[PDB]
């Protein structure tokens, strides 16, 4: 939903919890990382990372 | 006269006159909403949506932003507007 990708097309006043709810999923979702792994001494076997 | 003093104490009581007195108050909204009090329903839906911004949207297409059933006598939907004629 455009509403999902953009929480500014919701009214507050008219959908409150709706939006406030986008908003705290757009702000809180954790945001993915990265670690490395194995030894540099063998193939690594991966494809696309 | 008692209904309309009463009607403009609501009006007042939100939307302060010295922040407001320039806005531009829809036809439509106003006319549905005032129309409720008189007949002792509540209008509180409507004091939302009161003004307009006429150089950027016509007192319709300020309306259709909000496309579902107001209420049980506006209803609303992406492109139009149906209502009792006064």
């Amino acid at each position: 939903p455009p509403g999902f990708l953009n929480p500014q097309l919701i009214n507050p006043q008219q959908a409150p919890l709706l939006r406030a709810f986008a908003e705290h999923i757009r702000a809180n979702w954790p945001q993915p990382s990265e670690f490395g792994y194995g030894s540099t001494l063998q193939g690594s076997a991966n494809l696309f990372i | 006269h008692d209904r309309a003093l009463a009607f403009v104490g609501v009006l007042t009581q939100r939307y302060p006159l010295t922040q407001n007195a320039q806005r531009y108050t829809n036809p439509l909204v106003l006319g549905a909403a005032f129309g409720d009090f008189l007949n002792a329903r509540s209008i509180d839906i409507f004091l939302d949506r009161l003004f307009y911004g006429p150089t950027q949207e016509s007192p319709i297409t300020s309306i259709t932003k909000f496309p579902y059933q107001w209420t049980i006598d506006f209803n609303v939907t992406a492109d139009s507007v149906r209502t009792p004629a006064g």
